[PDB]
């Protein structure tokens, strides 16, 4: 089948490692006096680490897919979170969460380990309430983060301002937590380490765009995740440039995730993480996912390159702007924030319509599948207006219904027929256009 | 009976002739609004009608194509409104940022009613809490207000908005006054006739419904009441805006003194602060608002607020209207209902679609009642 040469990952076994040594580090942080918060992957974590280099962070929807991946775990968790008394169509990210904290028990052994605070983000409403009840029920401080101030094209300075200022009463609130004071040095290094990391992962994604793809998405998966879990560690910027070694060599060797490559298909949000086996089984026609604006843009930052490409957003120091004061540095990691691609369909479809059509342009995608994800408000908003637009623009597209975190809405039978039926469809299409074009 | 309230009534049910009509009386636009923290004062300086988008609570499929199902019921029956060509009457639709989920209203609407004109989407902060989010609305609403002009081409000054907010804090005041009455222990004022006032509130130029909020108050010292009170119940939830389903719980034995909802008092319960910048005025009034559960964080100042409510208004039962996958309210609802029953109102939780037959709900009600009667 295979017309290109395959390699495996030689850097698999240290991203594995590393995520373990994340969330073990978590349960063991006051061995030594350390400090635990919890909050989203799309907290400001380069805040906390001014704190120390002894800052731990649990990140709530990576840990809650952790446990979505241990379908039983899963189900125990939601249904302690049922029993106190939550919907189930809510967030199953936050449903497990709760639950594992009620049961106080973390997947990784041992109690559920409790944070000294919360540090989070809001943009979608469920930031809040998920975090609103553990604060509750841990009895720890709580600081939320506003970014809600539209999308990034249209900022305005007042708009700027409101962030940061935010991130200044932030400082304030994490020294009075955690009974430490800020150190300017560990923030500008965190915010740096973060840009760092984030434009990376941006740079690796963009290497996927060649035919054939060095990486397919379910093996990207397990190296996107780190930028979920601390983005502003100097750990996760040393690997991401690691990676990006890598994955660059693979390129120049002509080496495919897939060997038989002969379609390349984009996804969207949030896969069920216990059946990822479905893109193994799209492998046997062929077919690998490049990825998806959700695996490229949840961390990943970006900026438009002198060709009119989309790549990793340049890093300030690299464009003469210095980062010497925490006023700055602020304004700044705001701003860097503020561009994330994952923020911009909390306010306007069309934009991330738009940017799943330049994916599939730049990526050389024949074939979109959409999950609806019942699962994730915050991430399916808009979702029925992206599917329309690829509609309009002549790439085929289909959708499938699930829940990322919680199997009980995710029909794999009918799924995997689904995409049987879609990989048909693009063999027909093949043969059509080959036909009229002879 | 006496028919006090009968122009709220025709109002509610002919909302879309008055709209028309308004267009021909004073040559102005109107505008579908969306989420009751609109600005309106900017709107009517601006020589504008605003509607707030509500939904036809009957069955429809016109939004599939456009919203996924496992968005709320009011977001999809607010969208099919505008897909039917209901509001084609209304040049602008216009959303203050609250639930990501009635965003995608807004965003659809603007996509695919082929009357809108102009849009425009106000990311009012959160996070009213924050020592911030005045600054930064403040500075929102000053920008809507220099698109407005922009796009009437008539400058819209300090005058003007004084003017607009002096209507609305007068709606605001006369509308907290009508629920005083409330309070009495026969009330001279139902739940279902308090609806209908604080919902046309929001469709009917406030100029109109003041003079006819004044013309009911003026009636109600000497109006005589017939019906037995029964049993004093809150209702709470997001928007709550079907009066027939209202009607059948005030038809059971009980009368609805209060309510925690966005077609009632969570929309007017506070007038502005006196204040000589109006855009500061305006602006803040509305970030000291009763606060949606979205923007209700680090704290839950609603709890305080709706325990407040229901002690005031001498509550004795307390029901939960939901929607259907509603996050915001869902993420509130356990802990909300401990505080209320904590503190000695018993609660009852009803589900609603965009349809649904009343019998279910009635069998329920009725079921809750007797349990009132016990201890
Ligand atoms: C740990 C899992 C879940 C599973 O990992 P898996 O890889 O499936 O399983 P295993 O670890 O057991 O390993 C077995 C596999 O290793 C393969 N293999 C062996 N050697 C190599 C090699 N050299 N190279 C390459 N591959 C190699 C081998 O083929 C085998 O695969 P197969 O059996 O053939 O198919 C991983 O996917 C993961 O970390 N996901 C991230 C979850 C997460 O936290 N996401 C962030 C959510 S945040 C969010 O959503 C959000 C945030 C903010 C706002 C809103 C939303
Ligand atoms: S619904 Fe999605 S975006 Fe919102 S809290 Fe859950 S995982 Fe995050």
């Amino acid at each position: 089948a295979n017309k290109y040469p395959t390699e495996q990952l030689k850097l698999w076994g240290k991203a594995k490692e590393l995520r373990e040594q994340y969330y073990m580090n978590y349960a063991r942080a006051k061995e030594k006096g350390g400090i635990r918060w919890s909050g989203s992957a799309w907290a400001l974590d380069a805040i906390p680490a001014g704190l120390g280099e002894d800052v731990y962070s649990l990140t709530g929807e990576p840990y809650a897919a952790a446990v979505a991946h241990d379908r039983k775990f899963a189900k125990e968790c939601m249904d302690a979170a049922e029993a106190y008394g939550f919907a189930r169509d809510l967030c199953s990210y936050m449903r497990i969460y709760w639950g594992g904290m009620h049961l106080n028990k973390y997947a990784f052994g041992g109690e559920f380990p409790k944070p000294d605070f919360v540090f989070q983000t809001q943009i979608c409403c469920s930031h809040s309430k998920w975090y609103q009840h553990v604060a509750k029920e841990e009895k720890i401080p709580e600081f939320y983060l506003d970014v809600g101030v539209g999308p990034y094209r249209d900022m305005t300075d007042a708009r700027l301002d409101y962030v940061a200022n935010q991130l200044h009463d932030g400082i304030a609130f994490v020294e009075k937590a955690s009974g430490r004071k800020f150190d300017d040095e560990l923030f500008i290094k965190a915010v740096k380490n973060e840009m760092r990391s984030t434009s990376r992962w941006a740079d690796i994604c963009a290497l996927n765009k060649v035919k054939p793809a060095p990486l397919d998405e379910k093996t990207m998966y397990s190296l996107y995740v780190l930028c979920t879990l601390s983005k502003s560690s100097q750990w996760c910027a040393d690997f991401m440039d690691e990676l990006y070694e890598e994955v660059k060599d693979r390129v120049a060797r002509g080496i495919a995730a897939v060997p038989n490559e002969a379609i390349r298909l984009m996804t969207d949000t949030q896969p069920p993480w216990s059946f990822l086996k479905i893109f193994r089984y799209l492998e046997t026609y062929g077919a690998v996912s490049i990825g998806s604006l959700y695996t490229f843009a949840l961390e990943g930052i970006w900026e438009d390159k002198p060709d009119g490409s989309w790549g990793g957003r340049t890093l300030p120091w690299d464009k003469g702007i210095e980062i010497n004061d925490r006023d700055t540095a602020v304004r700044l990691y705001a701003d860097w924030n503020l561009s994330k691609p994952q923020w911009q369909h909390f306010y306007d479809p069309t934009i991330k319509s738009d940017m799943m059509l330049r994916i599939i342009k730049e990526w050389q995608v024949d074939g979109v599948m959409l999950h609806l994800n019942r699962g994730c408000e915050g991430l399916s908003v808009g979702i029925m207006e992206n599917r329309l637009a690829i509609a309009k623009s002549g790439t085929p597209v289909m959708t499938f219904e699930g829940n990322m975190g919680d199997e009980r809405e995710f029909d794999e039978v009918r799924t995997q027929a689904r995409v049987d039926a879609f990989m048909e469809q693009l063999g027909v299409r093949r043969q059509a256009a080959s036909a009229w074009s002879h | 009976s006496d028919g006090l309230f009968d122009q709220f009534k025709t109002w509610y049910e002919k909302r879309h002739d008055y709209a028309r009509d308004w267009k021909v009386r004073t040559g102005g636009q109107v505008v579908a609004t969306m989420c009751t923290y609109t600005p309106e004062e900017l709107l009517i300086a601006a020589g504008m009608l605003p509607v707030r988008v509500l939904g036809a609570h009957e069955p429809q499929n016109v939004t599939e194509p456009h919203i996924f199902g496992m968005f709320c019921p009011f977001c999809r029956d607010s969208l099919a409104q505008g897909l039917l060509g209901r509001f084609d009457y209304a040049e602008g639709v216009t959303l203050t940022q609250s639930c990501i989920q009635y965003r995608q209203t807004f965003g659809s609407w603007r996509l695919h009613v082929p009357t809108v004109k102009w849009d425009y989407y106000v990311p009012m902060p959160n996070e009213v809490q924050s020592p911030h989010a005045r600054k930064a609305h403040y500075e929102e609403v000053q920008a809507f207000r220099v698109f407005l002009q922009t796009l009437t081409g008539k400058e819209i000054t300090d005058a003007m908005l004084s003017d607009a907010l002096a209507v609305c804090d007068e709606n605001r005041r006369l509308l907290r006054e009508l629920y005083e009455y409330r309070k009495a222990a026969d009330p001279k004022v139902t739940g279902v006739e308090a609806l209908y006032a604080s919902l046309t509130a929001q469709f009917i130029d406030k100029r109109e419904h003041n003079e006819m909020l004044k013309k009911t108050l003026a009636a109600l010292p000497n109006r005589k009441v017939e019906r037995k009170t029964g049993a004093r119940f809150m209702t709470i939830g997001s928007e709550n805006d079907d009066i027939a389903f209202m009607g059948m719980v005030e038809s059971v034995g009980a009368t609805i003194v209060i309510d925690d909802q966005c077609s009632g008092s969570r929309y007017f319960w506070n007038a502005s602060k006196p204040e000589g910048d109006v855009i500061k005025a305006i602006a803040e009034r509305y970030c000291d608002r009763p606060a949606c559960p979205t923007k209700d964080y680090p704290a839950h100042t609603r709890f305080d607020h709706v325990l407040g409510m229901a002690k005031e208004y001498n509550v004795e039962g307390a029901i939960f209207l939901q929607q259907k996958f509603c996050d915001p309210h869902e993420g509130d609802y356990p802990d909300l209902k401990r505080h209320l029953e904590e503190n000695g109102i018993p609660t009852l939780f009803l589900e609603f679609d965009i349809t649904n037959p009343i019998g279910p709900f009635r069998i329920r009600i009725e079921a809750f009642l007797e349990t009132l009667s016990e201890e």
